């Protein structure tokens, strides 16, 4: 019953810092590495499944999420914050876009809405900022493939390739060295695997690594036939087996 | 919101202090156009220059803003400014005069200063616009909700340094092309980087529309910036 | 212990105490003395009114709540106005809806509950007034003492305010005599007026000083001030 | 806006020397269908009051729930709930009359005609009527629906004014009620042979009689009636 | 009901009848249809009695409030507009009123405003209002001149109400007369139609439809 | 949402936030008003710090509230816009309901009331603004000049000044303003107003702005050239002895 | 700083006590009740000689039979006056009569209570107590001429005579000695003017002090400057002959 | 209130318990077909009217509540219990089962330990009665914690009360009649008064029993009360 903190919990300090946003960014730093690489014909987003218990079934906890048939997200930072942001991102894609124009939002606009939701946790009364950074990759007819980072402050930036979390500095270095504008999706997936092995402590296989792509349309995932102009999602989560296949010729 | 014993607003002053660490944005007004130029905050090789707009935004067909501060705060305000321009267009069947839009935005910022216990927006704007009453105009607004009109101005880092340079070289009879040169030279002199390369800039003009009698906002593609940087002899 | 714990009504001290409520209790002890007592047929309030100045009016301590009920006050006077207005309404509501005179006991319960909410809400203070309530209902005469903690007790007699401990000891001794004073209003007022005297360092209680109220079997609640109290001084 | 669905016909009542009598049949009609046959339309409240209700049965069941809540609520924090602070007929009545009038004023009536019968704590008879409009009245005899047209005239031949009430015994009053119930069964198409009757006496208390029947009916003369004018056989 | 007010050389004449009706029932013959708002302001009443009584009494309160707030008497224009705006809030709810606000101020001179429950507000020199309005108009308009003496103007007022009192079933009782000056209303008495009619017939030679 | 009290009483009986609001006015640019026999002149200083401004479009210090009343201020510029907007709404509302423009006293009492309200409301802070309200009542040739402050106190002045160094210019006007002999005309009334600012400005170029209000809604701002000629004549005429 | 309606360990409301301190810094106001009327007088106290003193409104009409004088944070007094006037005019509307002086005072004191937020039990549309005290004077048929002191504590007292503001400690003792039941209105006027002259920091004249009274016959009136001046030759000549 | 300490405690609730421990002692005893409630009423002064400051409260018709600590807090809780019981009866027609009622109070007390703008209740409450399937007795702490009990005690004399309660559970394992339980409650209240012997006390007993009160809550008064007092007076010496 009723809130006593109807004031901003994020305020400016004498030096100009927004304390709570910095502290949230530190929470992202402690988080498991995730990364994204943009190709000519796709985007790859990848991350490690740091399991809490070997008694836990790690397939019941996805770090890589579909947001629209052509947009997926990954994060580094606080898992539960990510989980609720995914729900709101899914919802806002419908309420602010699909229920208006009868189609899914382009990547930049959806990222824009998520950014807005995060900005509000930075200005509103009685809340702390979200403790996560998201990488959001997608496709849309008029913009093609794209990749965005969203930070706890609500800031977003487009990337050719980036990494967030623990070893992000070493991984960005590793990516700047390897990225070019002629990469096919398979090349990007390969680079994503190499980059991620540096980060991973333990086993490095299709059960401990989580990987998804925004590629071409998967008509076999649509669920129905008969409408030619409907071709299926571009978001595709790679299977454990599909990952192990690419680790043999790694 | 509260006053200090000095008669100052703490949170506003601290917001202003935040802005002085953001990339410099420069606005220059000439008789036949306006220039907006801004320095992108320390970037990386892998940033997508092509699909990036962090400092320059279109408000309507005749008005644009350069941003210094938190981008997410600025998008909040930009969005309401866009709505405000459309409400005016719907009400009067005329494009909104620049000052009216600027005053509104400034009033929103002022509100956060005076009631509600929320933090102010950490944003300073340079507005560049044209209308049939005052022709070309340049305004500035900061977190306090104050706004002033200028012939040339800067916000963000090194405003003091950039302001002195503009004061020296500015002349009332300038054409846009001379103003393009002035803004780039000033950013070059005041950068905290080695060189002022294309990948670290956003650039835009509001001109008399190539050849027409109408008004055109040109937001420079990265390649265009590279050219206009050679022309002015900074390469 | 008293340190960071008396900031609001919404915080317990490490001893389990509510200091804001205890501080509210201290405004009662600061207030001018008032006495209440009863027999089987009548109930009486006696109060010492207090002036600000020799040029001023003595301020009233006695408020009527219904034809069969009223109260005296010690502490923050404007708080007494708030609480008696509520009590006036509760009395009124009872007459209109049920055609029933409010039991003095229920009036006690209602005041307790109202005080209580103010001992648990953030940003609100507790009431800072003590009250003595008298009435004649369907089960005779009654006297109640109200404390802003919300504790209300039924008594044959009592006193609140500064130096009230004297009057209390007197009534404690007088018990078996005044409980029987039936069918003689003037004798009971006299026993009340004598009780309030044990609480005087002040002076000799003048025609302006003294405030008396009575209610009973065939007497609506009535207030006496000025020349009408002379015959008791 | 509403309309009665399942309904229960007359409630009839009168004062005698030492108390009140009230009766109502046991039928719940559904328009012209005599649908339900074990319906109690007399409601004892405590043991000094019977509420008799006619009109809409769903609204009647609502008023039952209210009366039971009233008894519960009166018992709360009340050590005299079965003595001096028990619910009186007049309290029960005023309450319902308040409810009825508020509901009609909100354009959402309880579609009923109600008679409250009982004895006050001072021994006085209480007999009062309230209906869906909030109209209230008292009389030595009260009846609702058809009862007002047919029972009152017979009952008034016994108690025509206030001074006829010392003069009227329990036996005469009950006799008159029972006869009037017979007349109602003869002429009211929505009435029933089975009824309940309650006596509230200042000495006896409450006597509640269930499963009473109309007896001594005259039907033999029917056999001589042939045709509708000229027919002889 | 018949009420009138007119401006002339020497100020304002205000005259009203005093009959209250409910259907064809004569409820009263001695009713007050002028409200004395302040010593310089008058209000007249036609239509719903409660509506008029209540809202013009309310108007007096608002006018008084103005005096305390502005340290000056309210203008006729402003007083009428308060009632006009109130009545407009209630439009379509079924308020029923026909009203004249008549007074003097230095800035305005003598002023008449007509205000009704439709929300109409008009400044004018001559108004007749109520079921008897047309009858009063017939006499008033045919004998009106700007330069009428005070004595004549009071008589014309009185005579116009008598006319309407005679012809309109819903008017009658008595005439109440007022003169408003620079200094500023003066009451000019109650005149019972029972006596006034016969007096006027005799002295004037009019009312020849009437036998005896 | 948020209605926590910020303006409260001190142990010695001041409202700290109101007092600190006064400090904000103290650092605001200077403003002055003096009234002639048949006019009221409004003068304001503009700061030297930034001289690359566009004067065509920058909000000026003297604002029209209605066609016969002006307002100037010292303190937080942004705060002043809120008062000016509300005063303007009230002015139109007054014409709409009373069928007459506001008196200068009425308008002042309204602005002062708004200022007062923000000193006793939860969640809000007082206005860091003091105002000078000047003009002519409808159909009246007698000039009016009022001053309001953050507390909501208001009063009328023959001449007054507010803002930084106002203490000096007040001292000046106290010596130089005579109540029986006011300035007789517009020309000489402006001159006194410029003289009072010249005590504080120290070159006043386009650094001084003037507005003259005459009866019957005749309000005119002065250009640099008209002001220049006043400054020129003041230091020239006052030199020899 | 913790809370706005917090009790002290003594059992006093912090903010109420402090508001009483603000009243002490105010201009002096004095009222004297007689059987021929009540006189209210105030020190105007101009902050500068350029202030037009007749624009200083420290004595206000509430209704024909009620006036009042203020001392303290005088801007706070506007909404108190507005409420008072509305209560009086409203009462007359509901009841076709004059509101009793005492009843009007109680109303003003009810308004003063409503600081805080909306305390659990009802609602408070105000963040701090008023920082102004009122002397409320008038006449009614039941109690005749009356003088009340309205405090931001919500309490009020009737007085035969009362001073509020900066000079109030000195003025009250002076009033203790000078007041008697018999004073005429002319004697009361003169005493207010005398006591103001003593406590004022300039020399008292018709521009830095203001007089008013309330009589049954003429109601509440603020004396113009000519009338007060002619009471100040009078007080000078009276004290000079003593 | 909403503040967890570094070791997962709530100091505010722990402080609320100290207010309870400071209170008068009160008890409940579960018998073979019902429940008995008893409480110590301190006689502060002779002026207190005997039998007239009733502490034990009824809820609906079949539930009694007794409590120790801040009396007003207990009343606040009982008002809520009554609203809560009426609302159950309104929708479900049957009177509220005791376990159902326990949780209602439970959830409400627990809510007051979630928010910085509220304090926990300063009482422990002993309550119960008869429902569809027997007698139940409950005790409820400031934290909102509650369990079923065979016997319960709270307040100043809680320790000795618990010890006498434990002895009964041992010497009577075979289900303690309603009439015995009343007698014993009087005894136990007498034996917790040893701590506060400086001031005199008054005894209040109430009961809800299937065979003795028809499952309704009644106050023990008259001859039954005196008989229980005499038993306690005899067994104390
Ligand atoms: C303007 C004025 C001011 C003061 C005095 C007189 C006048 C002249 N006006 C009238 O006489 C009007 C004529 C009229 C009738 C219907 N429509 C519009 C106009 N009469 C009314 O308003 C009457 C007045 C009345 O009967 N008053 C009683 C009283 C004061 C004379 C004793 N009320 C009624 O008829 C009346 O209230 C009702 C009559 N039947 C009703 C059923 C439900 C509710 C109300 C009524
Ligand atoms: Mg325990």
């Amino acid at each position: 019953m009723t809130d006593r903190y109807s004031f901003s919990l994020t305020t400016f300090s004498p030096s100009g810092k927004l304390g709570q946003i910095d502290y949230a960014l530190t929470a992202v730093k402690q988080g498991v590495t995730s990364l994204g690489i943009k190709a000519t014909n796709g985007v790859v987003i990848a991350t490690e499944k740091k399991s809490s218990s070997p008694l836990a079934m790690s397939e019941t906890l996805s770090k890589v999420s579909l947001l629209t048939p052509d947009i997926g997200a990954v994060y580094s930072g606080m898992g539960p914050d990510y989980r609720v942001l995914v729900d709101k991102s899914r919802k806002v894609a419908h309420t602010s876009y699909k229920r208006i124009y009868g189609e899914y939002p382009p990547t930049k606009l959806l990222v824009s809405e998520v950014a807005k939701i995060m900005q509000e946790a930075t200005q509103s009364g009685g809340v702390r900022p979200f403790g996560v950074s998201l990488l959001i990759a997608g496709h849309d007819e008029f913009n093609g493939f794209s990749l965005y980072q969203v930070d706890p402050s609500g800031s977003y930036f487009p990337w050719k390739a980036t990494a967030i979390g623990k070893g992000s500095v070493a991984a960005k270095t590793f990516l700047e060295k390897r990225w070019n504008d002629e990469l096919e999706l398979e090349d990007a997936i390969h680079i994503a695997l190499l980059t991620l092995k540096e980060s991973v402590e333990g086993e490095f296989n299709g059960d401990t690594i989580e990987l998804a792509i925004i590629g071409d349309e998967n008509p076999d995932l649509l669920g129905y036939t008969g409408i030619p102009t409907d071709k299926g999602p571009r978001f595709r989560k790679l299977t454990s087996q599909e990952i192990n296949d690419r680790l043999e010729a790694l | 919101t509260i006053f200090s014993p000095e008669g100052r607003l703490y949170q506003v002053e601290y917001a202003l202090e935040s802005i002085s660490h953001a990339g410099t944005a420069i606005g220059i007004m000439a008789s036949d156009g306006i220039v907006l130029a801004a320095e992108r905050k320390v970037t990386s090789t892998l940033l997508e220059q092509d699909t990036s707009t962090e400092k320059l935004y279109k408000l309507n067909d005749k008005i644009a803003v350069a941003v210094a501060g938190l981008t997410a705060d600025a998008e909040i305000l930009i969005n309401t400014a866009r709505i405000h321009a459309q409400n005016y267009l719907k009400t009067y069947n005329e494009d909104i005069p620049v000052e009216i839009l600027v005053r509104r935005l400034s009033d929103i910022k002022q509100g956060y200063t005076q009631h509600g216990g929320l933090r102010p927006f950490g944003v300073s704007f340079i507005y560049a616009g044209y209308d049939d009453r005052y022709g070309y105009q340049l305004y500035t607004s900061n977190p306090s909700g104050n706004y002033t009109g200028w012939k040339a101005i800067s916000v963000g880092a090194n405003t003091s340094a950039a302001q002195t340079l503009l004061q020296m070289d500015y002349k009332d009879d300038m054409k846009v092309d001379d103003a393009i040169e002035l803004a780039l030279k000033t950013l070059s002199k005041t950068t905290d980087s080695s060189a002022l390369t294309y990948d670290r800039l956003e650039f835009a003009t509001i001109r008399k529309g190539a050849n027409d009698g109408e008004v055109y906002q040109k937001i420079f593609k990265p390649q265009e910036i590279k050219d206009i940087l050679v022309k002015t002899g900074i390469t | 212990f008293r340190n960071n714990y008396d900031g609001d009504t919404v915080t317990f001290s490490p001893t389990g105490r509510l200091f804001q409520v205890e501080y509210a209790l201290e405004a009662i002890k600061q207030g001018s003395v008032t006495v209440g007592l009863r027999s089987n047929t009548h109930a009486v309030l006696v109060a010492l009114k207090r002036n600000a100045d020799e040029l001023s009016s003595y301020q009233k301590k006695i408020i009527k709540c219904d034809e069969h009920m009223g109260l005296s006050l010690a502490g923050l006077a404007p708080d007494a106005r708030v609480l008696s207005n509520y009590l006036r309404q509760q009395c009124n509501y009872s007459s209109l809806v049920f055609n029933r005179k409010l039991a003095v006991e229920r009036a006690g319960h209602l005041l307790c509950d109202k005080a209580q909410k103010n001992t648990q809400s953030y940003g609100g203070r507790p009431y800072g007034v003590g009250l003595l309530i008298i009435g004649y209902d369907k089960s005779g005469a009654h006297l109640l003492e109200f404390q802003p903690s919300g504790n209300v007790t039924e008594l044959y007699g009592t006193a609140i305010g500064a130096r009230s401990q004297g009057a209390k000891t007197y009534l404690e001794r007088t018990l078996d005599t005044f409980i029987k004073i039936d069918g003689n209003p003037d004798e009971l007022i006299k026993a009340g007026v004598e009780a309030i005297s044990q609480s005087l360092r002040d002076e000799s209680l003048t025609v302006d000083n003294l405030s008396i109220a009575i209610v009973g079997k065939d007497t609506p609640f009535t207030i006496y001030d000025g020349e009408a109290v002379a015959k008791y001084i | 806006t509403q309309q009665p669905i399942v309904t229960g016909t007359s409630v009839i009542s009168m004062k005698y020397d030492n108390g009140v009598i009230i009766a109502a049949d046991n039928l719940g009609s559904y328009g012209s269908l005599l649908r339900f046959n074990g319906v109690e339309r007399l409601i004892p409240v405590g043991d000094n009051t019977v509420v008799g209700i006619s009109g809409d049965i769903s609204d009647m069941q609502h008023i039952e729930r209210l009366l039971k809540d009233l008894v519960t609520e009166n018992a709360y924090d009340n050590p005299l709930a079965d003595a001096e602070e028990a619910l009186e007929p007049s309290y029960i009545f005023e309450y319902l009359a308040t409810v009825m009038y508020q509901r009609r004023s909100k354009m959402n009536p309880l579609w009923n005609a109600i008679i409250v019968a009982g004895v006050q704590s001072n021994g006085d008879q209480f007999l009062r009527y309230v209906n869906l409009l909030g109209v209230t009245y008292s009389s030595p005899t009260l009846a609702t629906g058809f009862g007002a047209h047919m029972a009152n005239p017979l009952l008034r031949k016994v108690v025509d004014r206030e001074s006829d009430i010392p003069k009227t015994t329990v036996q005469v009053a009950e006799e008159a009620i029972v006869n009037a119930m017979r007349v109602l069964y003869y002429r009211d198409a929505r009435s029933s042979r089975n009824f309940s009757l309650a006596i509230i006496d200042k000495n006896t208390g409450l006597t509640f009689k269930k499963n009473l029947q109309v007896e001594n009916m005259k039907w033999d003369f029917a056999k001589d009636i042939k045709g509708y004018g000229t027919q002889k056989i | 009901t018949t009420t009138l007010a007119f401006r002339f050389q020497g100020g304002i004449i205000v005259a009203v009848d005093s009959r209250a009706t409910a259907g064809n029932w004569v409820a009263s013959q001695t009713v007050k249809k002028v409200i004395e708002i302040n010593p310089f302001l008058l209000g007249t009443m036609a239509g719903g009695a409660a509506d008029c009584q209540f809202w013009e009494t309310w108007l007096g309160s608002q006018c008084r409030l103005h005096e305390l707030r502005e340290k000056e008497r309210i203008s006729v224009a402003a007083a009428s507009k308060i009632l006009s705006n109130l009545v407009y809030q209630y439009k379509g709810a079924g308020l029923s009123m026909g009203t004249m606000i008549c007074g003097y101020t230095r800035k305005e001179g003598p002023t008449i405003y007509y205000v009704d429950s439709d929300g109409t507000r008009l400044k004018g020199d001559i108004f007749c209002v109520g079921s008897g309005q047309t009858f009063a108009y017939g006499v008033l308009d045919s004998n009106y001149k700007w330069d009428l003496s005070v004595e004549d103007a009071l008589y014309l007022g009185k005579r116009s109400i008598l006319a309407a009192a005679h012809r309109d079933a819903y008017s009658g009782g008595s005439v109440n007369l007022y003169h408003v000056t620079e200094d500023g209303w003066i009451y000019h008495g109650n005149h019972d139609v029972g006596e006034l009619f016969w007096k006027v017939k005799e002295e004037e030679g009019s009312f020849n439809n009437v036998i005896g | 949402g948020y209605d926590r009290a910020l303006s409260i009483f001190s142990p010695d009986g001041h409202i700290f936030q109101v007092e600190y609001a006064l400090e904000a006015v103290k650092r605001g640019t200077c403003a002055v008003g003096v009234k002639g026999k048949n006019c009221v002149v409004l003068g304001c200083e503009r700061r030297s710090t930034l001289k690359l401004q566009d004067t065509r479009i920058t909000p000026s210090k003297v604002s029209k509230i209605d066609s016969h009343v002006v307002l100037s201020f010292s303190g937080l510029n942004a705060d002043s816009r809120i008062l000016i907007e509300k005063a303007r709404v009230e002015a139109q509302s007054h014409r709409l309901t009373l069928e007459d423009p506001v008196t200068v006293e009425y308008l002042t009492r309204y602005v002062a009331g708004v200022q007062q309200r923000y000193t006793q409301s939860g969640g809000v802070r007082p206005f860091g603004v003091s105002t000078l309200i000047a003009g002519f009542d409808p159909r009246d040739d007698e000039p009016k000049l009022y001053q309001t402050e953050p507390s909501g106190i208001y009063s009328s002045w023959s001449a007054q000044t507010i803002g930084r160094n106002s203490k000096t210019v007040r001292e000046f006007l106290e010596k130089n303003y005579d109540r029986k002999e006011p300035p007789a005309t517009v020309e000489e009334c402006v001159k006194l107003t410029v003289r009072s600012l010249l005590e504080v400005v120290q070159t006043g170029a386009k650094n001084i702005e003037i507005t003259v209000v005459k009866p019957d809604s005749d309000i005119v701002a002065l250009s640099s050239e008209e002001i220049n000629q006043y400054v020129t004549q003041i230091e020239q005429e006052k030199q020899e002895q | 700083d913790r809370g706005v309606s917090t009790f002290s360990p003594e059992g006093r409301l912090f903010q109420v006590e402090y508001s009483l301190e603000a009243i002490k810094l105010g201009s002096t106001a004095i009222g004297i009740a007689t059987k021929e009327g009540v006189v209210l007088g105030v020190e105007k106290r101009a902050t500068s000689p350029l202030l037009e003193s007749d624009s200083i409104e420290k004595i206000v009409e509430i209704d024909r039979h009620i006036g009042c004088a203020m001392s303290g944070l005088t801007a706070d007094a506007r909404s108190m006056i507005e409420h008072a006037r509305t209560a009086a005019v409203t009462h007359n509307l509901y009841y076709d009569e004059d509101i009793n002086v005492e009843s009007l005072t109680q109303s003003v004191c009810d308004l003063a209570l409503r600081f805080g937020e909306g305390a659990s039990g009802e609602e408070r549309l105000m963040s701090r107590p008023f920082g102004v005290a009122l002397l409320i004077a008038g006449h009614d048929a039941d109690d005749g001429y009356q003088l009340f002191h309205a405090e931001p504590s919500g309490t009020f007292y009737r007085y035969n005579a009362k001073a509020i503001g900066s000079g109030s400690e000195g003025a009250q003792a002076e009033l203790l000695n000078e007041w008697h039941s018999s004073l005429t209105l002319k004697e009361a006027e003169l005493l207010v003017l005398k006591i103001l002259k003593q406590v004022m920091e300039e020399k008292l004249d018709e521009n830095n002090a203001q007089l008013s009274c309330i009589t049954k016959q003429d109601g509440f009136k603020i004396y113009d400057n000519e009338k007060t001046a002619e009471l100040i030759k009078e007080l000078k000549e009276k004290e000079a002959a003593e | 209130n909403s503040v967890f300490s570094p070791d997962g405690r709530n100091f505010q609730v722990e402080y609320a318990v100290k207010a309870v421990e400071n209170g008068t002692t009160s008890i409940g005893i579960k018998c073979n077909d019902g429940v008995v409630f008893a409480v110590e009423k301190l006689i502060t002064s002779k002026l207190l009217v005997p039998q007239k400051n009733v502490k034990i409260q009824v809820v609906d018709r079949h539930i009694g509540c007794v409590y120790s600590g801040l009396i007003p807090d207990g009343r606040h809780l009982v008002n809520r219990g009554r609203e809560e019981a009426a609302s159950f009866k309104k929708l479900y027609k049957t009177p509220i089962p005791i376990p159902a009622f326990a949780d209602r109070l439970g959830q409400y007390v627990q809510a007051h330990t979630l928010y910085n703008s509220v304090r926990p209740f300063g009482v422990s409450t002993i309550f119960g009665g008869v429902d569809k399937n027997g007698a139940h007795l409950y005790m409820l702490e400031p934290s909102g914690s509650y369990w079923g009990y065979k016997g319960a005690a709270t307040g100043k004399g809680r320790q000795s009360a618990k010890a006498e309660l434990e002895k009964l559970v041992d010497h009577h394992p075979e289900g303690l009649s309603a009439r015995e339980a009343v007698k014993q409650a009087a005894k136990i209240i007498y034996l917790a008064h040893e701590d506060n012997k400086e001031k005199d006390f008054e005894l209040e007993i109430s009961w809800c029993s299937l065979s003795e009160t028809n499952g309704l809550h009644k106050f023990v008064k008259g001859d039954l009360l005196q008989e229980a007092i005499d038993f306690a007076q005899k067994e104390i010496n």
